[PDB]
């Protein structure tokens, strides 16, 4: 709902929990995982079914800042024994390696298969306001920095020359002979990414990452709005 | 709103005046007579009577006239006092000299400044400001040099000791100047409303800033501004501090690796400016853009009586992302007529070292008349076969008898003959620079500029 | 060895003519206008006098042991020249003339270089405009009558830019201990002239507008290069550097590596500072030719105002260094004199109403501090100065300092900071008209610095 | 003397050498590699330890992976046999190389100055960053030190996202070691080890390439 942002400032929120995030992102036309979050390990497996196979669990937890070195997370689930396991496992793998950390529940989400990881970025300047950010994403943001920015709103050449000018542009247009990547969709995120900028004044900082560019359209795996 | 009266004005006050000449009130009020300021001057100081032969009032509010601007040179614990009676008086700008404010922390009293000021319907700039001059009005309200060359060069300094030391650099790099701004502090009046009024001055053609930074909430303002402006005149923009601290370690990557700086240099890029990164360059490219055309294709020609000078330029251009393609078969043909058959004509066209002076104007001379050349970098090598004022007086027939305008930059090297034959030059308006780097470099600026504004065409695109 | 060519005792000029509008009569007019103390004797067929000298027709004529022939014949004339140097014991023969391997003529080359080697004598060029060296009052060539002296050598494998370069050096405040024409590098090429100038203790620096090398050459020149680079900083003006089209090879090495690239490594690996313009060349050169090298990375920026302190270190950052606090004893010292409200921050702000006398006493404190490095001083025109005055005090504090610190100067303003700057650098103090460029220079020192370090490691036993 | 290969492929008019060849003759030198032999797979696959990785040797080697001529990670001898039969339609066993960090060394002959040593970040990235450098051998120990530090891409090898860091003088030892290769071998045109993964302790040459000429 838009409204979400509302209801995470009024509760002293200074953040958006992942589904949370992408419910957002999502009403703006923006395409995403399809995301759930159970509280059981019934409602997980019926979640589970919903959304179809392969399926990934995240542990929800505040206490929880890197969930991969807790094992607070688990890939391609592809059963739903598989799903049960996982449920429990990850479950218990919190209380273990943290034992004070509250459990909020459990994030059930779509499969993301292979493709070129890009991040796209939203930062309130305070010179010039919703300012978007374009580059190579994945888990090898920060190390090439590989990046590009243009203060919102976008116009169709701002979005489209902030592409070109990145050096891993040559991902998308086809290399080692592979199929050149849907290039619009980018774009369309890209413009719709400063139109939530523009419009919601108590974001500070958003981060699409990673963003999975398929040669037809794209997907947002995992998302984060930091409020203010 | 509106600063005409700012820049044109009937009446000026120069509020802290004194018989003391070493004091900067009064050296503000000599350059403003020595300039040749037309309108009147109210020099207004407490006891004095009269000085520089000036009816001289207590008081703002006590002189018989309506003044439009008012210049505060006094300590920053009396302009709230000067304020009060400028406004009373009807004066509609304070150019406050004084310091002491927001840049030493008293941020106080200058939002308090501002409020008073704007109480009386009355703008402000500065302050902490050396003041401002405009030459189509002969006014020079500054304690800097007494004079600059006119010309079409609009100045906005953020930086004061910079701003003035620059003012009188204008001079000895032959910049032709409009107008010379200090915004200081910049209180109330920004860059923002300067490059409003800068837009409609028939008298100025380009604008150079030296941007420390702009205030919160300003930024989208200052872009949809200098868009608008830098599809008819350029503007260069100096960027103080532009090295990032790095790492800021924020609540997500994009907080993160964004920096203050990637963005003003993306901001400028949106606004079709052309950010320098030093000093030289500005005024390099400010040269050009103040005295030549956009050129309206990229049919680039170099024109070198030395292979290695044509290489330095031909690696200064591919470092700016211009390639050079091969000449039109019409002009090679034309040059062929004087050149020896050994010449190259892969473009740099190297007329070979022993070209006396009666090729450079040949050749520029069919350059310029060729229609299938949009612009030419003239490159010479002083040597004991040629003299360079020769070849600087064929540069300058042969740009005459073209009879049209197509951007022309020159590049000489050689010894105290070829410095005076550049001065030549650019006494003349033609930009020319005593190496092959820096004249394709500022060739290289008027492409940028072009680049720039097709940006900005494109952007505003008509759907 | 090349000791007799830089200080030959006798030196022929074959090609000289009654004409002075010709090549060779231009060159010895500069050798007796440059004042050789050496014999100089004219060659030419027919004169019997040249420029008040006994000519002769040809060097075999000549009664003397002559060292060095420079000849300024055509082409098709050239190997005869030759043999007659080669019958008289001539070591060196400098060819001037066109028309070899420059223009597709390799035979004609090859068997010029054959010939010489054939009596045991090398070669210079051919296609050059001669040489100078300073220290033997000798400018055999035909470019200006004159340069500045001083320790900076000067390589040039281009001709016309050479000539037009060596004329720019005398603008550009620059002493020359040697000008050197390379041209088709047929022979003597920048290695030898490297051993030479490596051992010459009247060059302390070395420049060289590089085109290109000779195919299996590049080893041997890291090798020297990085020799010489331990003792005398070396900047090549890479004329070349836009790489060309990839190429399609049998492997990811050979498909992403190029040429440029490898270049720049090889410059590294010498210790060479690679300048990008001639600008930058001469600037850096300046300093080099003028300052010892850095100890360590405490540098001192001193400005009188924030606007030339800040381009300052933006362009320090460029080059990879970063100001740091500055010693507090400097501090203290500095409290003495300026406003509480001035900066310290490194750049040090001692504001604009700075007058001359601060200038001395700013510049005086820093460079007797123990713990301070390098000194960039930068100073912006306004009207309670005068940039003469500014000049003097800074030269004074210099003199009363040790001289064991490198030091820059960069000042803005109209044409009395124009003369200020001439001033500066008449007196070897490395001065520019804007902070962009005295902190670029101060980053050539500081990058030979490392570059010499590099060295050292590199060839660390 | 390894010589023999290089020698041996020359009288063949082999333009190129055998990637167990090339094996055998960069590990004479004393960098590090995968460990090769050439029914007989099984048994060699036991002689090496598992898991094991299989691919055809075949005079026309385009690429591999696209026509199935490869078989990754077998376990078991079972496992293992299925596929020496089942590549076959679509004898030469190689040792798993657990995953780490992947590197390119190369080796290139350059007109003016001969032997150059590449290094960078391989993998299948290889060129499209090209974040890169380049040394001409011999190779200092300063020249191998900088040019690794000089890579964008350098800072995986010294932990990243909490990763452990890698062996740097491994990775030193070895690009020296190329540069002598380069030196010592005019027959040699361009080689290509890539990739080289890098561990926490020592490197492992995965495929390497030497171009004969
Ligand atoms: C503004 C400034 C220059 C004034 O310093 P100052 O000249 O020493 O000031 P004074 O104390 O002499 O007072 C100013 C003069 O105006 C007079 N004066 C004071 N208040 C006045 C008032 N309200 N109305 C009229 N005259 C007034 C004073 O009597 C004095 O003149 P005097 O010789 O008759 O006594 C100083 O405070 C300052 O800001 N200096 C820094 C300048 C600077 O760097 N600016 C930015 C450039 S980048
Ligand atoms: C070498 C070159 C400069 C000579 O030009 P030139 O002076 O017109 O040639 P000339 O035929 O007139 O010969 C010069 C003189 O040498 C004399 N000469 C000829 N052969 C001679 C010989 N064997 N011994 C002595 N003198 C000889 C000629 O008689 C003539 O003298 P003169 O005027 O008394 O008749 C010319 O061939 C050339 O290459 N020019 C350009 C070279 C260049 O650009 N160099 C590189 C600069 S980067
Ligand atoms: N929908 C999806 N499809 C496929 N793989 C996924 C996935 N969601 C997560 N993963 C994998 O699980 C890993 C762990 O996810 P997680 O979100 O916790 O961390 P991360 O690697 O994305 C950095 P950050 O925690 O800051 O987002 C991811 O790195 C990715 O490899
Ligand atoms: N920092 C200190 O704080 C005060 C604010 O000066 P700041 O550097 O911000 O502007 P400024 O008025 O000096 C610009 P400039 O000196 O270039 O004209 C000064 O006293 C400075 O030395
Ligand atoms: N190409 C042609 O080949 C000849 C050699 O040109 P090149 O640039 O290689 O040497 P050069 O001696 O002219 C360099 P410079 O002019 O800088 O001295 C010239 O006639 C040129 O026009
Ligand atoms: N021993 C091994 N251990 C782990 N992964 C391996 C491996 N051998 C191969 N691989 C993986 O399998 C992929 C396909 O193998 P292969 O070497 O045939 O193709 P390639 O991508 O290297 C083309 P080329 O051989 O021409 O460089 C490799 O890219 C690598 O990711
Ligand atoms: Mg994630
Ligand atoms: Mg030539
Ligand atoms: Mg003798
Ligand atoms: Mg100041
Ligand atoms: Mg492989």
């Amino acid at each position: 709902s838009r409204d979400l942002l509302l209801k995470a400032k009024e509760n002293g929120r200074k953040s958006l929990l992942e589904h949370e995030a992408k419910y957002f992102i999502s009403s703006y036309g923006i395409p995403v995982t399809n995301i759930r979050l159970a509280k059981s390990e019934e409602e997980a497996v019926n979640f589970s079914r919903e959304i179809g196979f392969p399926v990934v669990l995240k542990i929800v937890s505040p206490q929880v800042v890197h969930k991969s070195d807790v094992g607070g997370v688990k890939v391609n689930l592809r059963s739903e024994e598989e799903v049960r396991k996982a449920y429990r496992e990850i479950i218990e793998n919190v209380k273990r390696n943290v034992p004070n950390a509250e459990i909020e529940g459990i994030l059930v989400q779509e499969f993301a298969p292979p493709g070129v990881e890009l991040i796209i970025g939203l930062l309130r300047d305070p010179q010039f306001g919703p300012t978007v950010m374009f580059g190579l994403g994945g888990v090898f943001v920060e190390l090439f920095r590989d990046v590009s920015f243009r203060v919102a709103p976008l116009s169709e050449q701002d979005a489209e020359s902030m592409i070109k000018e990145v050096k891993a542009y040559k991902l998308l247009t086809g290399f080692r002979g592979m199929e050149p990547v849907d290039i619009e969709a980018i774009k369309d995120a890209l413009i719709r990414a400063g139109r939530i900028g523009v419009e919601n004044e108590e974001i500070a900082e958003m981060d699409l990452n990673p963003v999975i560019a398929y040669p037809k359209g794209i997907k947002v795996v995992d998302a984060r709005i930091i409020l203010r | 709103n509106d600063l005409e009266r700012l820049f044109n004005p009937s009446a000026i006050a120069v509020v802290g005046a004194s018989k003391d000449p070493s004091k900067i009130g009064s050296q503000i009020l000599r350059n403003l007579l020595s300039y040749g300021f037309k309108g009147k001057v109210y020099p207004i100081n407490p006891t004095a009577d009269e000085l520089m032969g000036l009816k001289c009032y207590p008081k703002v509010s006590d002189v018989p006239d309506k003044v439009d601007v008012a210049v505060i040179s006094v300590p920053s614990d009396k302009v709230l006092g000067v304020i009060d009676d400028c406004g009373k008086a009807g004066v509609k700008f304070a150019v406050v000299i004084t310091s002491g404010f927001k840049e030493v922390g008293n941020e106080e009293l200058e939002e308090e400044l501002v409020r008073r000021a704007h109480s009386y319907g009355m703008r402000v700039l500065g302050p902490n400001i050396f003041g401002y001059l405009y030459a189509p009005a002969r006014l020079n309200a500054t304690f800097g040099p007494k004079d600059v060359l006119s010309g079409n060069v609009a100045f906005i300094s953020q930086s004061g000791a910079l701003g003035i030391a620059l003012m009188g650099y204008t001079v000895v790099e032959n910049i032709g100047i409009s107008s010379i701004v200090s915004v200081g502090n910049k209180a109330d009046l920004d860059d923002v409303d300067l490059l409003d009024f800068f837009d409609k001055d028939p008298n100025t053609g380009v604008i150079m800033i030296y941007l420390e930074g702009i205030a919160p909430g300003r930024g989208r303002m200052f872009i949809d501004v200098a868009s608008r402006v830098s599809l008819r005149k350029p503007i260069i923009v100096i960027k103080a501090g532009r090295t990032e601290v790095g790492a800021r370690a924020a609540a997500s990557h994009t907080g993160s690796i964004a920096g203050s700086v990637a963005i003003y240099e993306s901001a400028f890029k949106q606004s079709g400016i052309l950010m320098a990164k030093s000093v030289e360059d500005a005024f390099d490219w400010t040269k050009a853009l103040s005295w030549n055309p956009i050129p309206e294709g990229e049919r680039l020609i170099v024109l070198t009586n030395g292979g290695g000078a044509g290489v330095q330029s031909t690696d200064t251009f591919a470092d700016n992302g211009i390639y050079l393609s091969k000449p039109p078969e019409s002009l090679i043909q034309e040059i062929k007529k004087f050149v020896p058959p050994f010449a190259s004509f892969a473009n740099p066209i190297d007329i070979t070292g022993m070209a006396p002076d009666d090729w450079y104007y040949m050749g520029t001379l069919a350059a310029l008349k060729n229609p299938d050349v949009d612009a030419l970098t003239v490159l010479y090598c002083q040597t004991a076969v040629t003299t360079p004022i020769g070849v600087a007086k064929g540069i300058v027939d042969a740009i005459k008898e073209a009879g049209n305008s197509k951007p022309v930059t020159v590049g000489m090297v050689g010894g105290p003959e070829v410095a005076e034959a550049v001065s030549f030059l650019n006494k003349q308006r033609i930009a020319a620079y005593p190496t092959p780097e820096r004249a394709s470099s500022a060739m290289s600026a008027l492409y940028a500029y072009a680049r720039a504004r097709s940006y900005v065409m494109k952007s505003l695109a008509v759907r």
